[PDB]
């Protein structure tokens, strides 16, 4: 009958889960467990860039709280 | 410094513009012609100007050069000059592109009479007879 | 850099992929054995270019929103629109859309 | 050895892709493509098979000749043969293209289909049942099936 | 005795206008014929399971 | 079925249309001089298929 | 003068001298002008932008768009002149004379 | 008025599309002079900061100036809250 | 790890466009009282990759006399573009996060037409060159009422970033807001990829298959990121995916659906379609979106 239709349907679903997914836990994975940070405008990037100054490893998600102020 | 990547990009547009300008097969003119204005368009869009090389990209590419072929299928050093300063909470290349609606009222009207007479001119001289 | 990446990777594989298909079957041994020029479709391939033309004219359109001008920018902008539809009529009334 | 036992898996491989898809090219000819188009119809469904709808000669795999072939008509078959990308098979449908059939002792018809291109199998009938056309379908799959290039390849 | 296929003249008061503006420019015969087919689709298919499954047949 | 057609035209419009048949001529009417009148009946199912 | 302008300048100077050499193939003139067309495009874009000119940010479009009314006029007159001989050839058109 | 009223019935008939398009443009034309609303819209455009506000020098004759944001004087956005 | 992003988003649209087929057949079969394929494979599930195999060991038929070289590239520029229009595409996170994401879609969807073209002019036919010449023809044609809808739409967003299209349909999906322009677009979209009503039109043609049915399902997916919001969490994007991938396999259903269910246009016939009713239609519309947010103090944020 029609549900026999699901399956292929199926597979295609799951062909495009993979996608989008991925993507979002490679942006966690890559940016330190939180969400990819998007620039534009020129101002975010320049936060971007004074975080990863200040961060001492080189990396703009290591963020340095409260505690770093003495 | 990638090895000067504007100077290779500006290297690749001389070196296009040269092989089709021989005029050899005037369809493979139209094909290095499409690829000097891919090249240009990437110098365009490495620069900064998005919204300008997404514009050459759209329009000519995509208008100008596919209804040439079209015709012809009937027939037969860098990063130092830049700036320091920020641009804010936008980009100053659409904002000046935006301000064609309120500042150049001018250009406008002059540009729409010009693409109407040029409407009209082209239905006169295909007009034929 | 990233776009660069991607785009070359897309190409890449579209290449191999076709090489590949074409290449395999070509391993294994087998037998190995105009004027008219019509005119309406260049007139649809120049009115195609004009009105790509009025668009990218009309392209600024979501920035030119935020101006504190906007009596002249709502102004422009459906003057632009009527100019458009004007080309569009004056094509249409010559019988340039004929087939 | 293993060299005989990869070409044989790979041969079963490229034997099954081959007859799970045949995509034919039909010559309406006659009444004979009338029981055709009754293969295609719901109850017996060749598509349920692979065996695609009416595909083109570019990319055919099977031609299939319902009908009779007058010798008006031998030409253009045969050029349409000729075309035909390989590997690619003919099956003769009906008495008329089988051996020309109630037209044998005519003056325009062409005594068989196999006097202009090689023929892999022939269907009987006047015409056949579109079950006895599956048949035949399912017997050139199973022809398909036997044979045996890369093995061949090898002991050559 | 003959009958007329395409006989038939349309109304042109404002509602039965107006109506068939409402088909031009909504498309609801076209609806139609997809909730035909859709209607379709969930009917039992008339396919038999050859070689397991033979087409009646007569003496 | 099998059909040859041999068309000019002016751009789009069909200026003229030429079908040239006989590529399903088997000689019915030949063939049925030479059999009886219930040996010539089956050819009637064959003209309209 | 950075070397990027005189690059550019030196494409629209190839693609002025294949305009002005006339092989055969009017086409291949227009091409020749859409080329020169593409290189003012690209110079002047990066003259504004580098520049921070705001409003010279109109400058660009609004050429590329006169300029492409400019090629579908000229492809007009390219099939008219073809209507008369079948082909675009630069010699075909001779009848004039000095 | 009668020969109005029968030529849009005659192009509501056999002309639905251009009649609509037209009815819709010749709208978008008109209504944005009579809205009361396109002023608030002017100035929402005009209460949103792009630029820092740069500070003015005091003289002592600038009553209307603040001299700190939550100082009651100078332009408010409580119109724009209640929208 | 963009490498293995890139592979991530490149290798399941291939498979999804594979069984697509097996889907779009068996759809067919079933609302015409038969079946799909169900004998290669549990459910005709081994079907796809039966054609694959099929297609990939079968012998190609070079013209013999044809420009080899734009017969290799057409296929190329075909599959590369439709592998690039995914990039930009936010699932709810772009893999590339662009400012002006719609017109790097709307230049490559511009650009799609060269293949066609040099496919048509390389394969020394002239019926072939006519053929394309039409698609050409076509294609340019409804791509102009394509740009003008997507910037009257755009213009409730405020951006060309497909990424604010998920914050613009928060609270209600954008088809309330405007549904011609919707019915409109999906008309052209239809229209594009030659498709039926308007389908008028070994190796290389299976890569040219494949560049076509992932230009249907991104299509599809595009509509559905347009004009169907779905609401995402920043905690969990999953349901967001979920959602995005529910909405694009039901509109790509409707295309199959549609496909079954009418005749086909004349080629006249569709060019008076689309610039005797679509582009008026189109232009008061974009008239009306103009002015809309400004009679009713409705301007979007970013600029
Ligand atoms: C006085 C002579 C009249 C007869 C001669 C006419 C000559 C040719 C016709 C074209 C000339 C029209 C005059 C318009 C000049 C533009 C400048 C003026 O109008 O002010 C503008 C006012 O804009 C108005 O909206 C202009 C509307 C008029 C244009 C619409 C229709 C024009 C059609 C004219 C002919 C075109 C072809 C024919 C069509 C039928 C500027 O706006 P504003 O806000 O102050 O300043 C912006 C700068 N800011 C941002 C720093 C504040
Ligand atoms: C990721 C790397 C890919 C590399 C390239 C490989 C491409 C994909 C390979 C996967 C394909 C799956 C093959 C499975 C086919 C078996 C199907 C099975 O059902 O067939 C049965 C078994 O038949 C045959 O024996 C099947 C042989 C198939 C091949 C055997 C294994 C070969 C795999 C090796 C592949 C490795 C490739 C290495 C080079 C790259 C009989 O069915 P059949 O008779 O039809 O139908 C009768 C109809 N009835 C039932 C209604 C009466
Ligand atoms: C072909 C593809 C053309 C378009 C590629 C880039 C598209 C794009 O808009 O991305 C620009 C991208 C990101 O910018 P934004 O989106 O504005 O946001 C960044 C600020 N946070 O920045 C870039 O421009 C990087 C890429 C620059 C390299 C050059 C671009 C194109 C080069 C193509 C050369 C090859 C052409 C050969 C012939 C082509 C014929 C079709
Ligand atoms: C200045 C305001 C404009 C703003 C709106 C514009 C939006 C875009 C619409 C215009 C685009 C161009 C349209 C050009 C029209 C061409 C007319 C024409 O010549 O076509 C006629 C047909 O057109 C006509 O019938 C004549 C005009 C009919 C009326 C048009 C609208 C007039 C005013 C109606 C709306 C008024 C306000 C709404 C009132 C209704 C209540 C809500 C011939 O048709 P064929 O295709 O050749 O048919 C041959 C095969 N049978
Ligand atoms: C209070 C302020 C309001 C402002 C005004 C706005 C109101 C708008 C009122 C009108 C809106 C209607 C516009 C919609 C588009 C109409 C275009 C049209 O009518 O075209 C048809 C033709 O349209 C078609 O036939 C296209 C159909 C092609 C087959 C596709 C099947 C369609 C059904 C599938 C479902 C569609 C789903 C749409 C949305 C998808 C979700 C994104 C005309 O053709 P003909 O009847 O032959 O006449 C021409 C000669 N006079
Ligand atoms: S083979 Fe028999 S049934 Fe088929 S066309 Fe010939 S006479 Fe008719």
């Amino acid at each position: 009958m029609w549900f026999e239709i699901l399956p292929g349907i199926a597979v295609m679903a799951a062909c495009l889960f993979i996608p989008g997914m991925a993507t979002a836990h490679i942006h966690k994975f890559t940016n330190g467990g939180k969400e990819k940070r998007v620039a534009h405008f020129s101002y975010q990037w320049n936060l971007m860039e004074r975080d990863r100054r200040i961060s001492g490893v080189n990396r703009y998600h290591v963020t340095k709280g409260l505690e770093n102020i003495d | 410094m990638t090895m000067y990547i504007a100077f290779i990009l500006s290297t690749i547009f001389v070196i296009g513009f040269v092989g089709f300008s021989s005029k050899p097969s005037p369809i493979y003119g139209g094909l290095g012609l499409i690829v000097s204005g891919g090249v240009g368009c990437g110098i365009v869009l490495n620069f900064g100007g998005s919204f300008l090389g997404l514009m050459v990209f759209l329009i000519y590419l995509g208008g100008m050069l596919v209804v040439f072929g079209y015709t012809t299928a009937m027939a037969t050093g860098d990063w130092v000059i830049y700036d320091t300063g920020d641009s804010g909470f936008f980009s100053e290349e659409a904002m000046g592109i935006a301000a064609l609606y309120s500042y150049g009222t001018w250009l406008v009207i002059v540009t729409g009479w010009s693409l109407l007479i040029g409407v009209v001119v082209i239905m006169e001289i295909t007009r034929g007879n | 850099m990233n776009i660069m990446l991607t785009l070359l990777t897309n190409v890449t594989l579209a290449s191999l992929l076709v090489l590949i298909a074409f290449w395999l079957p070509q391993l294994n041994a087998y037998s190995e054995k105009r004027l008219p020029f019509s005119m309406k479709f260049f007139l649809v391939a120049i009115t195609f270019l004009l009105f790509d033309l009025e668009i990218a004219l009309l392209l600024p359109l979501p920035w030119a929103s935020q101006t504190n001008n906007l009596k002249t920018m709502l102004t422009m902008a459906l003057f632009l629109l009527i100019l458009l539809a004007a080309s569009l009529a004056y094509e249409w009334t010559q019988k340039g859309l004929e087939w | 050895s293993r060299g005989e036992y990869v070409v044989a898996k790979l041969d079963d491989l490229v034997n099954w892709a081959r007859r799970s898809s045949l995509w034919p090219m039909t010559f309406g000819l006659a009444c004979c493509a009338v029981e055709m188009m009754h293969m295609a119809a719901p109850r017996y469904d060749m598509d349920r098979f692979g065996v695609v709808f009416r595909a083109s000669p570019r990319q055919s795999d099977v031609m299939i000749v319902a009908g009779t072939l007058t010798n008006k008509m031998a030409p253009a078959l045969r050029k349409v043969y000729d075309q035909m990308p390989e590997p690619r098979y003919v099956v003769s449908m009906g008495s008329c293209a089988n051996g020309g059939g109630y037209y044998h002792y005519s003056y325009s018809v062409v005594r068989g289909c196999d006097r202009i291109v090689p023929v892999d199998i022939y269907v009987p009938g006047c015409p056949p049942t579109a079950e006895a056309l599956l048949y035949g379908i399912l017997q050139l799959q199973r022809k398909i099936k036997r044979e045996k290039r890369l093995r061949i390849w090898y002991r050559r | 005795t003959y009958k007329f296929v395409n006989m038939r003249e349309p109304s042109m008061d404002m509602k039965s206008v107006t109506d068939r503006a409402a088909q031009t420019l909504l498309w609801t015969e076209l609806v139609r014929g997809l909730g035909m087919t859709l209607s379709y689709l969930f009917r039992e298919p008339a396919t038999i399971n050859y070689p397991f499954e033979k087409g009646p047949l007569s003496p | 079925g099998v059909l040859r057609l041999v068309m000019e035209l002016s751009g789009e419009m069909v200026r003229k249309c030429d079908p040239h048949i006989g590529l399903l001529h088997r000689g019915t009417e030949k063939l049925i001089e030479y059999k009886t009148y219930l040996q010539a009946l089956p050819y009637f199912d064959r003209l309209d298929y | 003068m950075p070397l990027v302008y005189m690059n550019i300048i030196m494409a629209f100077a190839i693609a002025l001298a294949g305009l002005l050499m006339y092989r055969s193939h009017l086409m291949s003139s227009l091409l020749c002008l859409e080329g020169m067309m593409l290189s003012l495009f690209i110079m002047s874009t990066l003259i504004i932008l580098n520049t921070h000119f705001t409003l010279a940010n109109m400058m660009p479009i609004i050429l590329l768009v006169f300029a492409a009314c400019e090629a579908a006029l000229g492809l007009s007159l390219l099939v008219m002149v073809s209507n008369t001989y079948g082909t675009d050839y630069v010699q075909n058109l001779n009848l004039l004379q000095c | 008025a009668g020969r109005i009223a029968s030529f849009l019935k005659n192009a509501w008939a056999k002309e639905p599309v251009l009649v609509a398009s037209f009815a819709i443009g010749g709208l978008a034309i008109i209504l944005p002079s009579l809205s009361p609303y396109t002023n608030y819209a002017i100035r929402i455009n005009r209460a949103t900061p792009y630029n820092y506000p740069v500070p003015l020098r005091d003289d002592g004759n600038m009553p209307d100036v603040p001299s700190h944001p939550q100082d009651p004087q100078g332009p408010s956005l409580e119109w724009l809250k209640n929208l | 790890m963009f490498m293995i992003n890139i592979l991530s988003l490149i290798i399941p649209i291939l498979l999804a466009v594979a069984f697509l087929t097996l889907v779009e057949r068996k759809v067919l079969g079933y609302m015409q009282l038969r079946k799909g394929p169900n004998v290669v494979g549990p459910y005709g599930l081994l079907q796809p990759i039966a054609d694959a195999l099929k297609l990939f060991t079968k012998e190609p038929l070079r013209p013999a006399t044809s420009s080899i070289s734009m017969f290799i590239i057409a296929p190329i520029l075909a599959l590369s573009l439709a592998l690039t229009m995914w990039v930009p595409l936010p699932m709810p996170y772009p893999l590339i996060n662009m400012n002006l994401g719609v017109l790097f879609m709307l230049a490559m969807s511009s650009l799609a037409v060269y293949s066609i073209l040099w496919s048509g002019w390389a394969s020394n036919s002239k019926y072939a060159l006519i053929g394309a010449l039409r698609a050409v023809a076509q294609t340019i044609s409804y791509e102009v009422t394509l740009a003008i809808i997507l910037l009257s739409v755009l213009l409730m967003n405020g951006s060309y970033t497909l990424s604010t299209l998920i914050t613009t349909q928060e609270h209600i999906w954008m088809i309330f807001t405007s549904w011609p322009l919707a019915m409109m677009w999906f008309i052209s979209t239809l229209a594009e990829t030659n498709r039926a009503p308007f389908d008028l039109t070994a190796g290389p043609f299976a890569m040219f298959f494949m560049a076509e049915y992932a230009n249907i399902i991104m299509m599809n997916a595009f509509t559905a990121i347009l004009f169907l919001g779905a609401s995402h969490d920043p905690h969990t994007p999953e349901l967001y995916t979920i959602n995005f991938v529910l909405k694009t396999l039901a509109l790509t259903i409707t295309f199959l659906w549609i496909r079954a269910s009418y005749p086909r246009f004349r080629y006249d016939q569709l060019m008076h379609l689309l610039w005797k009713s679509f582009l008026p239609l189109t232009l008061a519309l974009c008239m009306w979106h103009i002015s809309l947010p400004i009679m009713t103090a409705s301007i979007p944020p970013q600029s």
